[PDB]
């Protein structure tokens, strides 16, 4: 992945607009409606039978400002996601058994919310520089699977 | 398979589209050309800067055979007939660029219907484009 | 679709396969585990080590169903029902996965059907494990 | 992708044993009627129409040739495929307009002639080293892509 110096601008700007909390309880829920079968790892998270529930679901909404924290906290690192998400890598493959395919359906989704969060600023540019950034991170999550 | 209630939800987002279908459909693909460049390579042939006439009529016929296939969602392989056989024996656009469409097309929709995208019609909007493009490619081989 | 071509190639490979369908199916899943090591994350349980025999009882039951599959070739979503259940509800393996087990299983017909996997029996076999993948993710969402 | 030194050993004692032509031939007829959509950048290459019209077409046969020689180039140069496939690359997205996705295709198709040809030697870990091999090609063939 590499973004051109104006792409890194354009994702930079867009997300200090962004609550994270907000966006991530949303991405999250989004995921696990729109792609059921990513549910499977969250049997403990309790009431999961509708689309309101997911997307109500405290414990759901918890992990979502987990995981889309540690996303905006790798924006800083544009110039090294391999390195900066090695670790998380690492955990997922190790102990979570998270399949990165996951990874993957996650920034498909978190596109989708940032283009209905933002309308029309969110520019086919703007969309664009994005992909890259959520295909980089799916790719430095899943780096150390082995 | 698409349910009652992604017919329904499918038929209401899109109905909401209207008369935009075509602007929509050439947002669209501007905006896979530019996030999926590789896409590029089965338009050589057109000028692809934005704003083209060949994009914007292009844009066009795609979200008209869309609304063809909401409209007959109950049989969509008899009412895209001629497309799937044009894709599978003329165009021969490898099947991994439909879902990159698709997911331009879903983000497109998400960019212009705030009230109408909830979660539910997201994942019913998911569905029907996976459904559109597994007709589009029922006859490859 | 399976052509009746198709269907002819797919029993005629199957049954010369015969009675190594299990031994087959453990080859295949050693294949994927080894060249796409994503696919492990699936099986923590599992010691997945060359030999082992979790991943000699799972082979046998993946060629077991593919063996009944090729048995109800004409009806084969009913004959799968059971499996796209527990694929769909329990197990929730991503689809992108089954592709990769469909080429695995592939190469390892390739390398021990000799005088069988002709180019046209070898696009049949894609077709057919295509198909059965496709009917495996039909209750995914 | 990084081949460890025991998969580069396995990748380079196998092609000792591959006649380049005839693998290569092999191939991309097995493309051409595995994925008969592939046909589209062969217009020119005259009687494609039943597979063994494809298989013994000698237009296919020589082009066969042309890219596993190609192919065969670079795997002397395994730590570097993205530099040993640059101009290709170039001009498979500049001149022939061809996705990318062919290239993956070719490399599935190729896993299964040397499995078909060399039977039980190609056994699951020279298998998995060679899937190295033919994904870090055709990532180095599309990299040039924009
Ligand atoms: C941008 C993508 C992602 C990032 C940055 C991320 C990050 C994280 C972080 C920071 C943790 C906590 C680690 C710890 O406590 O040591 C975690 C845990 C976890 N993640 Fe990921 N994650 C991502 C995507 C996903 C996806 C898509 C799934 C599954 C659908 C997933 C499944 C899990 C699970 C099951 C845990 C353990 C949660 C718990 O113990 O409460 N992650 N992730
Ligand atoms: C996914 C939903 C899709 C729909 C509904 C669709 C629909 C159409 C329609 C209606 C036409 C015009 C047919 C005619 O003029 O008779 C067309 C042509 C075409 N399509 Fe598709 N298509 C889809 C996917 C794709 C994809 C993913 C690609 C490639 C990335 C593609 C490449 C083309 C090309 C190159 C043409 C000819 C353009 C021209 O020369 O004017 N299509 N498509
Ligand atoms: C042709 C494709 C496939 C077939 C025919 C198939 C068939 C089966 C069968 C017959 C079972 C045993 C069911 C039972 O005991 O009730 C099973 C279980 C299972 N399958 Fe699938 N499967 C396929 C693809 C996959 C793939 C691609 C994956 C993951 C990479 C997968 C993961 C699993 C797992 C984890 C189990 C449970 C294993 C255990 O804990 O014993 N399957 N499958
Ligand atoms: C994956 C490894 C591949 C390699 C290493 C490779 C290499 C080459 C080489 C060396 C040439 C000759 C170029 C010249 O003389 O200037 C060529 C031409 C060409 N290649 Fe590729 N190629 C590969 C895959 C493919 C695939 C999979 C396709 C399409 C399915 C493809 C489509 C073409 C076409 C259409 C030409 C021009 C043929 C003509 O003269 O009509 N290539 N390639």
């Amino acid at each position: 992945v590499h973004l051109t110096p104006e792409e890194k601008s354009a994702v930079t700007a867009l997300w200090g607009k962004v609550n994270v909390d907000e966006v991530g309880g949303e991405a999250l829920g989004r995921l696990l409606v729109v792609y059921p079968w990513t549910q499977r790892f969250f049997e403990s998270f309790g009431d999961l039978s509708t689309p309101d529930a997911v997307m109500g679901n405290p414990k759901v909404k918890a992990h979502g400002k987990k995981v889309l924290g540690a996303f905006s906290d790798g924006l800083a690192h544009l110039d090294n996601l391999k390195g900066t998400f090695a670790t998380l890598s690492e955990l997922h493959c190790d102990k979570l058994h998270v399949d990165p395919e996951n990874f993957r359906l996650l920034g498909n989704v978190l596109v989708c919310v940032l283009a209905h969060h933002f309308g029309k600023e969110f520019t086919p540019p703007v969309q664009a520089a994005y992909q890259k950034v959520v295909a980089g991170v799916a790719n430095a999550l899943a780096h150390k699977y082995h | 398979v698409l349910s009652p209630a992604d017919k329904t939800n499918v038929k209401a987002a899109w109905g909401k589209v209207g008369a935009h279908a075509g602007e929509y459909g050439a947002e669209a693909l501007e905006r896979m050309f530019l996030s999926f460049p590789t896409t590029k390579t089965y338009f050589p042939h057109f000028d692809l800067s934005h704003g083209s006439a060949q994009v914007k009529g292009h844009g066009k016929k795609v979200a008209d055979a869309l609304t063809n296939a909401v409209a007959h969602v109950d049989d969509m392989p008899n009412a895209l007939s001629a497309l799937s056989d044009l894709h599978a024996h003329k165009l021969r656009v490898d099947p991994v660029n439909f879902k990159l469409l698709s997911h331009c097309l879903l983000v497109t929709l998400a960019a212009h219907l705030p009230a109408e995208f909830t979660p539910a019609v997201h994942a019913s909007l998911d569905k029907f484009l996976a459904s559109v493009s597994t007709v589009l490619t029922s006859k490859y081989r």
